[PDB]
């Protein structure tokens, strides 16, 4: 734990630092799959072992990849073109950026909670019948607004 | 089973859109809606519920109101593309999703699945109308990802991610302002919401129709779930009625001033928030739905991409039976004697005042004050001199369906104790 | 660092580029089939060390130039010389690329010689692919410096060592 | 993509630069550079002696040379009238067919090697390597031979020689049916 | 399940063949010449220009990555139905087969309307 | 509770991005940061309140990868023909 | 792991060293093995040269990998270039001790495997991910596009059929119900050889094996004979062995795993020795894809494209769906064995036409 707790708290926030900080956008690409990984990791000691996997699977191998194919097809890899700086926007909205923390801290501060409870470890032999079960509705509809979503984007590009 | 249809028809037309004809695929589409909601009619006082899937008067009366905006939208839109129409469907059963589950991740799942069609709905590839899809994507993936955090500390509060928990202190309070956020962003309330001017000037005429009214209909229906408190309820009602009519002043264009004054109804919409009534608000959505539905019909008559004010001008002249039903939606929509609008807001005053809180409805009386200058600036134009202006005269379909839209508003404004009874459980 | 520095260490680099050679493709004209046909299944340059073949110049060692260098190919093989890595080799194959042979005109580069530094000559037309083999481990002798001229000078490793690049 | 399809590369025989117009993975249209080649047979032969230009025939399509010998020496022929003996100007058509084989041997190496598989560039390349032994045999040369005259042949065929070529002749036909 | 001793044996080995990858490199790196030129670090393909001026590469494999990533979804939607499903009888398979017939609904759109572009 | 903590500096970081960056696309990532913190906090809350959260954070993270397949979409569509995505060439729809 | 024991760290750190020299050795002497294959293919035959059987030249070839100036490219990336055969390497080398060489302690007391995760299965679809990652990575960072294009090539390819992948491993677990390879192997051992089972599936996966990077897509792509490749072209001196490496570990990894998964993983019927069947169904099936390598074509990727995912990824979903039908209904086993061995059937007797 707190050995390695802090050390992945660290990695993944300076990784986030990365992602929102380096104007090279493959850096801030591959800065977010280390922070997904070490994320990952983190899920494995929280015994929630199945949804790290896929979240490695799914997001690093299949999301952020298609993320720098576009950005290689498209190259964008700067983003420091245009401007328009408004150099006002940038402190302000930065000042923003950390008030929404210190309200969720504070909703967080003065919290203590029972993390106590017989995971077994995340494992999906136990998660499909809550899956397919409680939430096999919730599944369905899913599936659904997936098909939806890839039938928006075809008709969004759609050249004729 | 009303969700059996929606789902039913939209998957098989997926497939069958490819062998059949687009007037084929409208008919059927029309076959579908029509369907459905005859069955929402049907099921009137049945809760038929599964899991987070919960049939109630809410779910009921608003996605029946989504259902009657979907058919009216759909009537219009000619262009020759099938595709055009499938998503809607969709939509469709999102937003009905988002009235019929207290379960936070299933109201997010809803919500994504409404918002995502109405964003390719918004490419006519209209320079204005794709600057739109992109703000109002972007700002709704932000606002999900807020509702995502508020369901988040919803779990922290309670261990289940269904609405109804118990609720803790300064947890339970932010968990419920973080869903609300997304919601009243979805509800055009301020400070959430800068993308609707943007948003009905770029999108096209019809899709704006569709939205302002099944998007905010199932997001108030939804909202009536939330336990929302007192002040943040005065603090969004407050900034959105101000900023809706005061803005509205300023608009020479007929959608953007229509997207501040319909900001400026939701904040109005928002009283019913203060108790749930569920009735008052069933009515007061009726209401706006009817009329928002006859109005943009005529201005989609008109033209999709742009309508202004001049040029909406002389519209009685033009076509009196048309002027006449956007005059008195204008009405219905400012809350005026006998019009079922003046209803509505009653009842959402009622319950406010039910509520206690005054200076908060004060204010938004003056407001409402405010607004008649634009609104009788817009309605009463409809007798002007016609200056050279895009007039496609519809066919008969739009005619009889704007007619009846306004006999209903109408109707209800005189005898609001007909419907009015039958919000509640239905008898 | 080179391959020096040990009596032991230079000779056995030395192997290891002496039968690791790899050739890198030059193909010019009729020399080039006889270049391939050290490959064929009669004669293949593919036991001393030489079956792959990678096209890239990035990737192999030996440049065998085959083929008569027309002049607008000049520059072209000048920078294949150079975008390849530093442990390179040129071997001249054929009358045309060593010589001017027949072709003795404005059209071709009378001596390879000129633009890059030729490791081995090789005369023929087309030189018979064994031939091609002797020129290879007349080579492999070289970079293990274990070759001699006709004066009883010892020849370095690695042409290519001995020029200002630029 | 305005892209370079270099002289050699990639491995595109026949040393040719293209410039390929391409968006994505059709193929637009090819806007050819050649001269990386250019030797200068047309203005070189007109200083060497008529005999002497047959060596400068063959070398030029160093697949199908022969067919280039015989144009050349056929067209001189005619402008001093010569006359071709039967047996020779049979050896001379067998000279042709033969190279002609042997370049479509190669061309079909190169073919199915440029674009699939490695292997069947070698076993097609081995016959033409025994057919190289026919010449080798009766011309002492791998390929560009310096053996037809104006008036017939360097010399005659070895004893040797006609038993080879009746051995393949013999052993081909199979072989070329079984790629058939 | 599996002891959490195993994952941490799976983190020495990646750090093992980090750490002796990093050392191959090093050796790569020390031994050569190390006498760059203008020339060597030239893109290729003679003067300039290998590929040069391009313009952007096809969608086709932004096509193929975005469906990759929903179906991928899919399949992690699948495997826990993979792993228990007799526990789930008739009803997580029909489950499981609505979704599965939805999700290629939406494939047999894309499909006859066809990518090759 | 560090894992809670650090859920919401995740996510006040992803909100800097979406403020920050000028590429839509990167704003996109910050957006899918700022997703993956919220997911982080309904795993604390799963492994507190049993496990539950785990199929939530599944169900979010099919649900972002919908969204991001239809913006990503769209934003090619835009800046196809267009210069770079940076949305301040965006101001026609104006009060 | 519910059963299978744990040896100390500093074993674990032991067979992870061996398992990356043996790795090693391994790729090297099969690059010696399969150029003498191709040789025996291709008539010409091999190296009886510097070997003297040929087994001490690839000595020589390291040895001209290093001192051959690994080049930085200016006007190219300075880090990235670098570091993408780093990645894949590391993420290749790894999972492949999960492949179990014999019962637990087979290893003369400790471990036949390296590590036995719950979730193996994930492990592998995971870190092939990142093998695609670190080519396609490479192809951009080398800043030139010849090379860019190739590696899209790579990836679109390799992801479109690793996609397929999934839906091919689906169908077995219906069967075991537990995601430990030690459990799958040993119900082969007593059921028998799952392949019998599910025939259908074992050539999707076959033909992804055969897809990622065996060969006939050839596709892959390598530079030569195409629009060059990524992965390649712009390094000299350990990145583009550490490409080579990475590639063939890929290769062999698969070679192992098809045996491992689906047919009988060592665990045979006769004699159970731990190690020597499986080395020998590796190369059995290393064999068979070198077999291909010389005999047959290209596939252009994007008919290879439509192919994967037209045909071969429906057919694994189906193939699932009907193995769930069999499992939760859970009646008949039987059912399956006769379901694939017509399935089988139908496959070859549609040949002969
Ligand atoms: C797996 C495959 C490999 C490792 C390699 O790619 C194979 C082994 C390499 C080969 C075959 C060599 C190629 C050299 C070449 C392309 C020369 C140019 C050329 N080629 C011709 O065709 C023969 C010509 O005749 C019309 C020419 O005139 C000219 C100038
Ligand atoms: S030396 Fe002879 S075989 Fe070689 S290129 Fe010149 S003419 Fe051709």
């Amino acid at each position: 734990m707190s050995l390695l707790e802090g050390l992945a708290l660290f990695l993944l926030l300076l990784s986030g630092v990365l992602v929102v900080t380096l104007r090279n956008a493959i850096h801030a690409a591959l800065a977010l799959i280390l922070n997904f990984l070490v994320l990952a990791g983190v899920y494995v000691a929280l015994d929630a072992r199945f949804l790290g996997f896929i979240q490695v699977i799914v997001y690093a191998g299949a999301i952020v990849v298609l993320f720098l194919f576009v950005i290689m097809l498209l190259f964008a890899a700067q983003g420091e073109i245009g401007f328009d700086p408004l150099v006002r926007s940038r402190p302000l909205a930065a000042l923003l950026a950390l008030g929404v923390a210190g309200i969720l801290a504070a909703g967080l501060w003065g919290l203590d909670l029972a993390f106590t409870q017989d995971l077994k470890g995340g494992l999906p032999q136990a998660l499909g019948p809550l899956l397919y079960g409680d939430w096999l509705f919730v599944l369905l509809a899913v599936g659904f607004l997936l098909m939806a979503a890839t039938v928006v984007a075809v008709a969004l590009v759609e050249p004729g | 089973m009303t969700l059996a249809i929606l789902a039913v028809f939209s998957v098989a037309l997926t497939l069958l859109g490819f062998v059949l004809p687009p007037q084929g695929v409208k008919r059927a589409t029309l076959l579908g809606l029509a369907l459905a909601l005859a069955s929402l009619l049907l099921t009137w006082g049945k809760p038929f519920a599964f899991g987070p899937y919960a049939v109630d008067g809410v779910s009921q009366v608003f996605t029946l109101l989504a259902l009657l905006g979907a058919l009216w939208t759909v009537g219009l839109v000619r262009s020759g593309r099938f595709e055009f129409y499938l998503l809607v469907l969709y939509a469709a059963l999102g937003m009905h999703l988002l009235a019929s589950t207290r379960h936070l991740l299933l109201m997010l799942v809803a919500l994504e699945a409404l918002s995502l069609p109405l964003y390719a709905l918004a490419t006519w590839r209209r320079g204005q109308g794709l600057e739109a899809a992109l703000k109002y994507f972007l700002l709704g993936a932000l606002a999900a990802a807020f509702f995502l955090y508020g369901a988040a500390l919803f779990y922290g509060a309670t261990g289940s991610l269904v609405l109804g928990a118990p609720g803790e202190g300064p947890l339970y309070a932010l968990a419920l302002g973080l869903l609300l956020v997304g919601l009243g962003f979805k509800a055009a309330l301020a400070p959430f919401h800068f993308w609707t001017p943007d948003v009905y000037q770029g999108s096209p005429t019809p899709v704006v129709l569709f939205m302002a009214t099944s998007v905010k209909a199932a997001a108030f229906a939804a909202l009536l779930r939330v336990a929302a408190p007192p002040e943040a309820l005065a603090l969004l009602v407050a900034l959105s009625v101000v900023v809706g009519n005061l803005a509205a002043l300023a608009q020479k264009e007929a959608k953007r001033l229509l997207a501040y004054s319909s900001i400026a109804h939701a904040g109005y919409m928002a009283l019913a928030l203060y108790t749930g009534n569920a009735q008052a608000l069933g009515f007061y959505l009726l209401t706006y739905v009817l009329a928002t539905g006859l109005a943009f019909a005529v201005l989609s008559q008109i033209s999709p991409d742009r309508v202004p004010l001049e040029a909406l001008r002389g519209l009685y002249r033009k076509d009196p039976l048309l002027g006449l039903a956007f005059l008195v939606a204008m009405l219905s929509l400012l809350g005026l004697p006998p019009l079922a609008g003046f209803w509505g807001k009653y009842l959402a005053f009622a319950e406010a005042a039910r509520a206690g809180a005054w200076g908060v409805l004060v204010l938004a009386l003056v407001t409402s004050a405010v607004s008649a200058y634009y609104y009788l600036g817009l309605g009463l134009a409809v007798f002007a001199r016609p200056e050279e202006t895009p007039f496609r005269p519809g066919p008969p379909w739009a005619r009889a369906a704007v007619v009846a839209a306004g006999v209903l508003l109408l109707a209800l404004g005189l005898l609001p104790g007909l419907v009015l009874p039958a919000l509640a459980a239905g008898g | 660092r080179e391959g020096i520095l040990f009596t032991t260490l230079e000779k056995l680099v030395a192997w290891g580029r002496s039968n690791s050679l790899w050739p890198a493709t030059f193909g010019l004209a009729c020399c080039a089939i006889e270049m391939m046909a050290s490959t064929d299944a009669r004669n293949d340059l593919a036991r001393f060390g030489s079956e792959v073949f990678r096209a890239s110049p990035r990737q192999a060692d030996v440049m065998i130039v085959a083929g008569r260098l027309s002049k607008k190919m000049a520059p072209v093989m000048r920078r294949v010389w150079e975008q390849m890595p530093d442990p390179k080799w040129v071997i001249s194959m054929g009358a045309c690329a060593s010589s001017g042979g027949m072709f003795n005109n404005y059209a071709i580069v009378q001596n390879v010689d000129s633009v890059v530094p030729v490791d081995v000559y090789v005369p023929g037309c087309p030189p018979r692919p064994e031939a091609l083999i002797y020129a290879v481990m007349q080579l492999q002798k070289k970079v293990r410096g274990q070759a001699y001229n006709e004066r009883g000078e010892r020849l370095p490793p690695v042409a290519a060592w001995k020029r200002t690049r630029g | 993509m305005t892209l370079n399809v270099g002289p050699q590369h990639p491995s595109t025989h026949g040393v040719l630069r293209l410039m390929v117009t391409l968006s994505g993975e059709e193929v637009l249209e090819v806007v050819p550079h050649i001269g990386y080649l250019h030797t200068g047979f047309e203005k070189t032969m007109e200083h060497r002696t008529y005999l002497q230009n047959i060596t400068y025939t063959p070398r030029m399509d160093y697949l199908h040379s022969f067919a280039h010998d015989l144009a050349y020496a056929l067209a001189v022929e005619k402008l001093l009238g010569a006359v071709v003996p039967p047996r020779a100007e049979t050896i001379r058509v067998i000279l042709n067919e033969l190279s002609r084989l042997a370049s479509h041997l190669v061309f079909l190496g190169t073919g199915l090697l440029d674009l699939g598989a490695l292997t069947p560039f070698f076993y097609a390349f081995r016959e033409r390597e025994t057919i190289l032994d026919l010449f080798e045999w009766v011309t002492g040369q791998r390929f560009h031979h310096n053996y037809i005259r104006i008036g017939g042949v360097k010399e005659d065929l070895p004893e040797e020689f006609v038993p080879e070529l009746k051995k393949l002749l013999e052993v081909l036909p199979h072989r070329i049916d079984e790629y058939e | 399940m599996a002891p959490i001793q195993e994952y941490v044996g799976t983190l020495i080995y990646v750090g093992v063949a980090l750490f002796i990858g990093v050392a191959a490199l090093l050796v790569g790196a020390l031994l050569g010449p190390k006498k760059p030129g203008r020339a060597k670090l030239m893109p290729y393909e003679s003067g300039n220009d290998p590929a040069g001026e391009v313009k952007r590469f096809p969608v086709h494999f932004y096509v193929v990555a975005m469906l990759f990533i929903l179906f991928d979804v899919e399949v992690a939607f699948l495997w826990p139905y993979a792993v228990s499903a007799g526990g789930l009888g008739l009803y997580g398979f029909l489950g499981v087969l609505a979704f599965t017939l939805l999700l290629f609904v939406g494939f047999l759109y894309e499909w006859w309307k066809g990518v090759m572009r | 509770m560090s894992y809670l903590l650090t859920s919401a500096l995740l996510f006040a970081l992803g909100v800097y991005g979406v403020l920050t960056r000028r590429t839509a696309i990167l704003v996109f990532l910050s957006i899918e940061l700022m997703l993956n913190a919220a997911n982080l906090s309904l795993v604390g809350f799963a492994r507190a309140y049993g496990l539950d959260g785990q199929v939530a954070a599944l169900m979010v993270i099919a649900v972002a990868a919908a969204e991001v397949a239809v913006g990503l979409g769209l934003i090619v569509a835009i800046f196809r023909h267009r210069e770079s995505t940076a949305v301040d060439d965006l101001s026609e729809l104006r009060g | 792991t519910w059963s299978y024991p744990v040896d100390p760290y500093w074993m674990v750190a032991l067979k992870a060293l061996l398992v990356v020299v043996g790795l090693l050795t391994a790729f090297a002497f099969m690059t010696l093995i399969e150029r003498r294959l191709l040789a025996r293919f291709q008539v010409r035959m091999g190296p009886n040269r510097v070997g003297p059987f040929g087994l001490l030249q690839p000595l020589a070839d390291a040895i001209k990998s290093i001192f051959k100036e690994d080049i930085v490219v200016a006007q190219a990336d300075r880090f990235l270039f670098v570091l993408a055969p780093l990645i894949s390497v590391v993420f290749a080398l790894l999972a492949f001790g999960l492949i179990p060489f014999g019962p637990p302690g087979s290893f003369f007391g400790y471990q036949p495997w390296v590590i036995n995760l719950d979730l193996g299965i994930l492990y592998l679809f995971a870190v092939s991910e990142l093998a695609v990652y670190g080519i396609f990575l490479s192809g951009w960072a080398s800043g030139s596009k010849y090379s860019l294009l190739g590696s899209l090539r790579s990836s679109a390819s390799l992801i479109s059929y690793e996609l397929g992948l999934g839906l091919a491993l689906l169908a077995p677990v219906l069967l075991v119900g537990s995601l430990n390879l030690n459990d799958i192997v040993n119900w082969q051992k007593e059921h028998g050889w799952l392949f019998l089972y599910a025939f259908p599936a074992f050539l999707v996966y076959l033909i992804a094996s055969m897809a990622e990077a065996a060969r006939t897509p050839f596709d892959l792509p390598e530079a030569e004979q195409e629009l060059v490749g990524g992965y390649h072209t712009e390094y000299s001196s350990i990145k583009w062995a550490l490409f080579q490496m990475a590639e063939y570990i890929h290769f062999i990894t698969a070679s192992a795993l098809i045996p491992t998964l689906f047919l009988g993983g060592w665990t045979m019927p006769v004699l159970e020795v731990p190690y020597l069947w499986m080395f020998l169904k590796i190369a059995f099936f290393l064999f068979f894809f070198i077999w291909i390598r010389a005999t047959w074509f290209r596939l252009r990727y994007d008919q290879l494209l439509r192919f994967g995912w037209g045909f071969l990824f429906p057919l694994a979903l189906l193939w699932f769906l009907v193995t769930a039908l069999v499992v939760a209904l859970d009646l008949p086993r039987t059912y399956l064995l006769y379901l694939s061995a017509l399935s089988f059937l139908v496959l070859l007797g549609a040949v002969l036409y």
